[PDB]
């Protein structure tokens, strides 16, 4: 665990996938696409935006279906190298206080730099959305921590001594730093373990996949 | 019945939050977990159903 509650729709771009119960997260990076992660892949999905308690109905949110479900190409479920997936979304969302956009990295941010990742994790009880501030770390420890499992397309987030790290019901979620997707929740050897930090899809590698795909679809 | 239905079911490195059903040597039966969306090992399944067959 390590994190604590988010402040109520203090993190617009989170969204909740849903195919009966929550089972990944996701952010929205422009009206009518989601971006998640490639292992959150189910033929049917619903998102679900506005969203602090998920477990209650609190008025601000907006349920809209998949209409698209788009892995990356050369997404490897074994090394779950290149875990990203675009969802386009049935129609355009409204987009207000509660449910607004987040921007794709103007570049790859160095290691150091202070991230926030939220989530949900694992019926009347509140289950309210998590937040996380860590940092990223650099790629030598992050290799130190996984030997022969990090490739250039991952980063890892957090502190090498545990304590903190996202956990199940995170995945697809969101690592935004100074203001950009710089990460998605994807993989790491159990949560909060000292010498494994979680590992992330290093988003500034993909920015003109998720450009190319969005304008061809 | 087979080894694999005996081990204890593993969630995996993967951060979704997927209930599968695994066979429960000590119960008898199979029960939920959590997995978490990738590497699955053989005690995991999709259905109660499919679990009793192959583990029952
Ligand atoms: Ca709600």
């Amino acid at each position: 665990k390590g994190g604590y509650t988010c402040q109520e729709n203090s993190v617009p771009y989170q969204v909740s996938l849903n195919s009966g119960y929550h089972f990944c997260g996701g952010s929205l990076i422009n009206d009518q696409w989601v971006v998640s992660a490639a292992h959150c892949y189910k033929s049917r999905i619903q998102v679900r935006l506005g969203e602090h308690n998920i477990n209650v109905l609190e008025g601000n949110e907006q349920f809209v279906n998949a209409a698209k479900i788009i892995k990356h190409p050369n997404f490897d479920r074994k090394t779950l190298n290149n875990d990203i997936m675009l969802i386009k979304l049935s129609s355009p969302v409204k987009l207000n206080a509660r449910v607004a956009t987040v921007a794709l990295p103007s570049s790859c941010a160095p290691a150091g730099t202070q991230c926030l990742i939220s989530g949900w994790g694992n019926v009347n009880e509140p289950d309210l959305l998590q937040c996380l501030d860590a940092p990223l770390l650099p790629q030598a420890d992050c290799e130190a921590s996984y030997p022969g499992k990090i490739t250039d397309n991952m980063v890892c987030v957090g502190f090498l001594e545990g304590g903190k790290d996202s956990c199940q019901g995170n995945s697809g979620g969101p690592v935004v730093c100074n203001g950009e997707l710089q990460g998605i929740v994807s993989w790491g050897y159990g949560c909060a373990l000292p010498d494994n930090p979680g590992v992330y899809t290093k988003v500034c590698n993909y920015v003109d996949w998720i450009q190319d795909t969005i304008a061809a679809n | 019945r087979p080894d694999f239905c005996l081990e204890p079911p593993y969630t995996g490195p993967c951060k979704a939050r997927i209930i599968r059903y695994f066979y429960n040597a000590k119960a008898g039966l199979c029960q939920t977990f959590v997995y978490g969306g990738c590497r699955a090992k053989r005690n995991n399944f999709k259905s109660a159903e499919d679990c009793m067959r192959t583990c029952g």
